[PDB]
C-alpha cells in the first residue's frame, strides 16, 4: 500500500486523490506546487537541477 | 484503526521501470527488488 | 465526546462553507453538503464534483517565441499533434495562445525542453489592417 | 453447490499508468455525485 | 485511536494534496509529502 502512494504521488500529482488517475511530468506537478505558495512557476525552471 | 489509515486507494499502482524524473532521484524511497521484502532501505533501518 | 467534536467541525466547515482539505468533506473535490438529522446522530450528504473521460496529450512547459520563453498564466500548453493551445488545468477547452495568455520572462536557453511555436498577439493585426 | 471458503485477500486491482515525461491526462466530462455520512 | 485519527487526517492531506494550514505538515512552506511504513505506525517524510 505504501508503494501504491508512492507510485501515485511521483506519476500522478494529487489528481489521483480525487477521481481517475491523471500521468503528468514531475517537474511540471513540482512547478504546480510552487504555484501552490504564490512561487511564480519560472522561478523552477530557471533552477532545477 | 490500521485500515482506516493506510486503505486509502482502490486501485494498486506501480511505478514505471524508467527513471526519466527530471534529475530527482527517489531511489531510497522506492522499493527494492533485491530483498524478500520489497521495501525501501529507509523501511530497512527503521526495522533494524 | 471526541466524535461529537468532529461531527462540529465538520459542519462548522463542510456545510457553513467550502473546504479545500480533500477528504475532509467526502472523496472528491468538494462542492456543498447538506446536513439530516437522525435519532441520536447526523448524517450529512456532501455533493462532491468528480471528473471522468480523459484523453491523451502531448505537453511543453514553455514556448521560445522570438528568444523570449513564454510561460502559460493560468493552466498549461497541449497540443494535438498540429498545433498548440492553453487550457484550464481541469476541463479541456483549447485556445489560441495569446500574450493575454502568456507572459514574458527570461531567455529561452535555460529552460529544458522547450518548443517553438509563435505567438499570436492581436495588435500587430490590428495595426496592419489600418497600415 | 455452495460452500465456505478461505482465501488470501485481494487488496486492490492492479494499475500501470504509462507515464513519460511529455504526457499529460485531461478530463472532458465531469461527475456531480452525492455520497453519505453518519457520525 | 486518537493518534491513529491525527495519522489518517495527516495522510489524507499533506500527502494526498497540498494544504495551506501553517506548520501541519511540518515546519515552513509545505511542498508535498511521502509515507513510509514502521512496526506499529508511520513516518511522513514532508518536503518542504
Ligand atoms: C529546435 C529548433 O529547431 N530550434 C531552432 C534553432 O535550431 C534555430 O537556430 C533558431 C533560429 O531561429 O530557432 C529555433
Ligand atoms: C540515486 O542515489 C544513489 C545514492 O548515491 C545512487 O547510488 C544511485 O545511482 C542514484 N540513482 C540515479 C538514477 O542517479
Ligand atoms: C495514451 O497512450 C498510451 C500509448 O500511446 C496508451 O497506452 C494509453 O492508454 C493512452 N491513454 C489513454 C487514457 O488511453
Ligand atoms: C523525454 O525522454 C526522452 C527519452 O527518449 C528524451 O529523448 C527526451 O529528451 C525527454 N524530453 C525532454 C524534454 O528532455
Amino acid at each position: 500500500y505504501t508503494s501504491a502512494l508512492l507510485a501515485g504521488t511521483i506519476t500522478s500529482g494529487w489528481t489521483f486523490g480525487a477521481g481517475p488517475a491523471l500521468q503528468i511530468p514531475f517537474p511540471m506537478q513540482m512547478a504546480y506546487r510552487f504555484n501552490g505558495i504564490g512561487v511564480t512557476q519560472n522561478v523552477l525552471y530557471e533552477n532545477q537541477k | 484503526n490500521t485500515q482506516e489509515v493506510f486503505a486509502q486507494v482502490k486501485q494498486i499502482y506501480k511505478t514505471p521501470p524508467i527513471k526519466d524524473f527530471g534529475g530527482f532521484n527517489f531511489s531510497q524511497i522506492l522499493p527494492d527488488p533485491s530483498k524478500p521484502s520489497k521495501r525501501s532501505p529507509i523501511e530497512d533501518l527503521l526495522f533494524n | 465526546r471526541a466524535s461529537a467534536n468532529l461531527a462540529a467541525t465538520k459542519m462548522s466547515e463542510c456545510v457553513l462553507g467550502q473546504s479545500k482539505r480533500v477528504d475532509f468533506c467526502g472523496k472528491g473535490y468538494h462542492l456543498m453538503s447538506f446536513p439530516q438529522s437522525a435519532p441520536h446522530g447526523v448524517v450529512f450528504l456532501h455533493v462532491t464534483y468528480v471528473p471522468a473521460q480523459e484523453k491523451n496529450f502531448t505537453t511543453a512547459p514553455a514556448i521560445c517565441h522570438d528568444g523570449k520563453a513564454h510561460f502559460p498564466r493560468e493552466g498549461v500548453f497541449v497540443s494535438n499533434g498540429t498545433h498548440w493551445f492553453v487550457t484550464q488545468r481541469n476541463f479541456y477547452e483549447p485556445q489560441i495562445i495569446t500574450t493575454d495568455n502568456t507572459f514574458v520572462s527570461g531567455n529561452c536557453d535555460v529552460v529544458i525542453g522547450i518548443v517553438n511555436n509563435t505567438v499570436y498577439d492581436p495588435l500587430q493585426p490590428e495595426l496592419d489592417s489600418f497600415k | 453447490s455452495q460452500s465456505i471458503i478461505a482465501y488470501t485477500m485481494s487488496l486492490g486491482a492492479e494499475n500501470s499508468v504509462a507515464y513519460s515525461n511529455n504526457s499529460i491526462a485531461i478530463p472532458t466530462n465531469f461527475t456531480i455525485s452525492v455520497t453519505t455520512e453518519i457520525l
